[PDB]
């Protein structure tokens, strides 16, 4: 999904668009290795990225926000939010753990 | 009978090759990786060829002193030597497991009064002597006179 | 410096100008020629007609081919420029 | 590495010495 | 001596603008193209080292 | 032996008279200046940045490349000069040696050779025989044919784009347009793309 | 994809192209060799490359994560798990190995917290 | 193999330029590293740093190797020795340190 | 220094610049001729199509004897400074 | 023969990549054609220059050799393919060539 | 290889490849003239001659490395060594003799 | 090769070849002479000519190699060894004879 | 072997090749005119004219090599020796006579 | 690293003293 988007041919775009694209494809991927995990049937990240500046004028930190969708009674472990934490913060360049909300199928926030 | 056995392709060729200029008659032993040559010009001709290069514990002992012997009998063959002979020191299987140990050999020749052997004789003598034995390198080849003079740099 | 580290400089540079105009000169041409040739084929009395043909024809060939002309040659100057310290010797 | 080379010349000349007696002590 | 050293850097325009003009590209000025190839020549010939050799000689001489 | 404080006094305060010079013939400004100068001569506007703002920022870069240069002096004249522990002689003698060092790793042996022939120079010897009078002619010869080198190729992207636009301008059919004029915004956007002045200095600086 | 996803490469490719590519290259094929360890039936590796920035504060680093299945029961050794980390860390120009997180199928941490 | 770069386009960039060097020379050293007796199969992963400018004492680069012996060919410690100098050298100012040498069971063979 | 002398050098000037402008004109002109001479057997007449081959032409001509240009010119050049303080008057 | 492949020019990188691997392929020929090698292979690591400091790093290189079954490379020998090794790259500080045979021994 | 080889007709060539030609003729000369003397079978001559400078004060100097076969037991004489290491020197701008290396078939330096 | 070399000029030549060809016609030449001495089979020139710099320190003069093949048993008198060093030299812009290397067929070096 | 020999290549010729042809053609002649004394069968000339330098205190001069084949016996007296030195040092612009070499075909030296 | 080399002079030297010793107690 993600990355074959990213291909399909297209030159009517600009950096604006190629970034959006590169936000997409990274999100689907990272839902898709999610999902790949034992408990989890499927997954949605959505990611929050401050668009950049080349100036010296205030840093700030992106922002994660993980759904899951577990199988019938398929809770998952204190270990099991955590790899999903370090993951997810380690795949957004400069993500800090602490920005990452995981939420479940019911609306629990297992962070 | 056997000049060499056991030898590669490549240095089987080489020989032949040699064989061949110097005009002797040679018979490379069907599979047998070993070229039989006339009798009478077997330990000539390993000189001859080591100038140019080319190419249980009885058992053991056997064969060691065996190989010693005919390294040695080789080695007379050369006009200026009068007798030789040889010693392998191959360590048992390195019994210490990191230590890493290597083959020597000690060649001591009677020279005929009077003569010397030249720089081609002794490179010769160090040649075949570390052909002979598996993981001999040259350098580890001492070759000395009865007066106990090193005759290898 | 020397003749030659100054003529494969140049050779370089006007390879990279070439590459750079090929394509518009090579659409220009064969739009000019295409409807030459069917104002000949018809007999039409005009030298006006090929114009528009050319600015459409150099127009959407600017716009097909822009990133790939521009990333060429904004690679070559950065290059030119990092090894422009080890020019003078 | 350079203390097996000092190593290898220390044996060199203590064998040479070696032989320089054996030969006078051999006839 | 400033008047021989003069030529060739005219020369050299004096080429430029016929080249430019062979092709048709009458709207291109000629000194923008020339200033960059004088730069080369007076690089290439040892620019000062024989104008500083010459003037020397044009003393002891 | 020393000088008084009166002579000290009077040879230092005539000795701040050649800093300009100190600065245009002997250090990286010359060099710097003429590329800047070239630099704008191929942008296609001959004083789009002002003449101020090239000539302050030619001595921070100046500053910054003989910073080395400046803390050795300081090091082993300034320092124990100031201290009162050294002549103001010897002192001078011994600071001249890393401003030596630097105008010789950027001299062109062939200038330093025609200089030693006009001044009679005849068994030279080691690198560290020739004299100020004869290294520092040669130094500004060698910076300017660098400065030089360094120009003609910068031109050469410009040109290119140039070139680039008056041919399809021509050979698309519009032949009475001035190919320069719509040439400069391209120029300009070339520059800025690359990051021309950013690049710029750190070529100037690695050159040494 | 990895290295074979770089060879049908179209004029039209930015520099952010390039470098995306690039990325997704190695991933690939990190995963490829970790999956190729015996215990690992398949690996997903993420990484999170930052081109730089001139303040110390401001600074962060290169990360990793790594999603591993195993085959049926085969737990990944202390030493494995080492293994991993080093040539994770390795692959990634400047990549510090406390910054690699290793993970199982099932959400376990197999690398430190 | 350095084959890759032998048959390539001419519209191919800087960027693309080094990496196909990257990609043949982790091909070459793993040829070499295979063509030692105990080795199956190698594979070699370089990670070589950008050019510097945002950093200061600038940074060198890192190795990961993985080996696949043959049934029971367990690597001797000069093996080990030798195959750290080989890639270190390969590749300008690779320190040995940064090298790292696995086997096909995940066993790390350096430090 | 005699007049002679000064008609002399700047004959061979010009006849310098004329072989270093030749190549360069003579192939313009050829190929101008040539691309004209195929209009008038097909036929066809647009001004801007014989503007086309024409720059691509002029500028291999570089390519091919562009060294041998900037050998003879800095070879003038090199005499000129050299034969300097032996003209002065 | 490689350099002289009729190869339309590319790029001074693309040389440099080029004039490498030919110095590589020669030297392991020769270290090939001497009589205990049955083949060589030589990787060269040519240093890369700084940015703005002065540092002319030396090269290093890697070189493995096969030996001809069982047969060894005498000392003369590990100090002879040093040499060559060493005088084909300019200015490579003999200690920077590490010679490895087909077991994986450090021979240098 | 050699003359045969610079010569070779050729307009896509830069300095860089015009010297890497230059010195591969050198090489190719030197291991001919070496081979046409008696003990020797076969040469192979490397050259590793330095980037030049205009001006830059540092000055190195450059090195050989000279592998040659012998006919069957044809040992190089001492005098040998010195006339194989002076041709080489000299055949190359500035090679300091001492930066000469010759060895044999079976990896002696001579 | 030598003066014959220097014939099929093609316009495409750099100083450089210009230069490198001047040397292999000179060497061509001298080792052509060298034969014509009658105990002389065949020569070969090898001439490093090289740059001249400045400082006394570092100064490396032009150096030449002479390697001849002598007919069966023609070996070269004291004087025809000085005959050919002198030629050499000569041949060579500022060549100071004692860098000029002769060696025979052999290897044995009949100069110094 | 010929003043009119060199007298041609067609154009495009570097100065370096009129000095060279030069030097070629003076060769040629004071060979053919060595030859026309009487002893000498044959002649050969070589000229060493060195290329200015600005880097001696002083200029260097040229050298010359002479070799002669005389006719059978023909032994050449001393003031023809002295005949040869002064033309061939006349003809070379500042060529010191100390610096020709005379030689015979035996390869003794005449000077 | 080092220490290895270090122990593994130790032991050539160690062992070469040996064999020093034994070759002149063993006649």
């Amino acid at each position: 999904v993600g990355f074959e988007l990213l291909d399909q041919e297209k030159f009517g775009i600009s950096q604006f668009s190629e970034q959006v694209n590169y936000q997409r494809a990274l999100e689907g991927e990272l839902a898709r290795t999610i999902e790949t995990l034992g408990p989890v049937k499927s997954a949605r990240v959505h990611l929050a990225m401050p668009k950049p500046s080349l100036f010296v004028r205030e840093q700030k930190s992106p922002s994660a926000s993980v759904t899951v969708t577990l199988e019938p009674g398929r809770a998952l472990d204190e270990g099991q939010i955590s790899a999903v934490v370090h993951l997810v913060s380690s795949a957004v360049a400069g993500l800090p753990p602490g920005n990452v909300t995981l939420v479940d199928q019911s609306g629990h926030l297992l962070t | 009978r056997t000049l060499f056995s056991n030898l590669s392709d490549q240095d089987g060729g080489a020989i032949v090759a040699q064989l061949t200029q110097m005009n002797i008659p040679y018979r490379f032993a069907n599979g047998s990786g070993a070229i039989e040559v006339p009798a009478d010009k077997v330990h000539e001709l390993r000189l001859r060829l080591a100038q140019q290069g080319l190419p249980q514990f009885s058992e053991q002992v056997n064969y060691q002193r065996a190989l010693e012997g005919e390294l040695a009998r080789t080695i007379e063959t050369l006009g200026p030597v009068k007798s030789a002979r040889v010693h392998l020191a191959m360590p048992k299987p390195s019994l210490f497991v990191r230590e890493q140990k290597s083959p020597s050999a000690s060649v001591t020749v009677t020279l005929e009064p009077g003569r010397a052997l030249d720089e081609g004789q002794i490179s010769a003598v160090v040649h075949l002597v570390s052909s002979a034995v598996a993981g001999l390198p040259p350098g580890n080849v001492t070759l000395v006179d009865q007066s106990g003079h090193l005759l290898t740099q | 410096m020397t003749p030659e580290s100054v003529m494969m400089m140049g050779t370089e540079a006007m390879k990279v100008a070439l590459a750079l105009a090929a394509p518009l000169l090579l659409v220009a041409l064969i739009t000019g020629l295409i409807i030459s040739i069917l104002q000949a084929a018809t007999q039409i009395n005009e030298m006006t007609l090929s114009f528009i043909p050319k600015i459409v024809a150099v127009f959407i060939a600017i716009i097909v081919a822009g990133p790939w002309m521009l990333n060429l040659l904004l690679d070559y100057v950065r290059t030119l420029f990092s090894n422009l310290p080890y020019i003078i010797g | 590495d350079l203390n097996d080379a000092q190593l290898k010349f220390a044996n060199d000349v203590e064998s040479r010495i070696q032989r320089r007696i054996e030969a006078i002590l051999s006839p | 001596i400033g008047f021989t050293i003069f030529i060739p850097f005219l020369i050299i325009d004096l080429v430029i603008a016929s080249v430019l003009m062979a092709l048709g590209m009458m709207m291109v000025p000629p000194a923008t193209i020339a200033l960059p190839f004088k730069l080369m020549l007076f690089v290439l010939v040892d620019g000062w080292q024989l104008l500083m050799g010459s003037l020397a000689q044009s003393f002891y001489s | 032996q020393s000088w008084s404080l009166s002579v000290q006094t009077l040879v230092f305060i005539t000795s701040l008279t050649f800093l300009p010079a100190i600065l245009l013939m002997m250090t990286s400004f010359t060099r710097i200046i003429i590329v800047f100068g070239l630099l704008r001569n191929a942008l296609g506007t001959p004083s789009a940045p002002p003449n101020q703002v090239l000539l302050g920022l030619a001595l921070f870069l100046t500053f910054f490349i003989m910073s080395p240069v400046i803390d050795k002096i300081y090091v082993d004249a300034y320092q124990p000069f100031s201290e009162q522990k050294i002549s103001m002689q010897e002192a001078l003698d011994k600071g001249a040696q890393p401003l030596r060092a630097f105008m010789l790793r950027q001299t062109r042996e062939a200038d330093l050779a025609l200089f030693a022939r006009l001044a009679n120079s005849g068994p030279l010897q080691g690198p560290e025989a020739v004299p100020m009078r004869i290294l520092l002619p040669a130094y500004v010869t060698s910076e300017l044919k660098t400065a030089f080198q360094i120009g003609f190729t910068i031109f050469i992207p410009f040109l290119i784009i140039d070139l680039v636009i008056a041919s399809v301008l021509m050979a698309l059919g519009m032949m009475m347009v001035p190919p320069a004029t719509i040439a400069l915004p391209f120029k300009l956007m070339l520059f800025v793309l690359v990051d021309g002045w950013q690049l710029l200095m750190g070529s100037l600086a690695q050159s040494f």
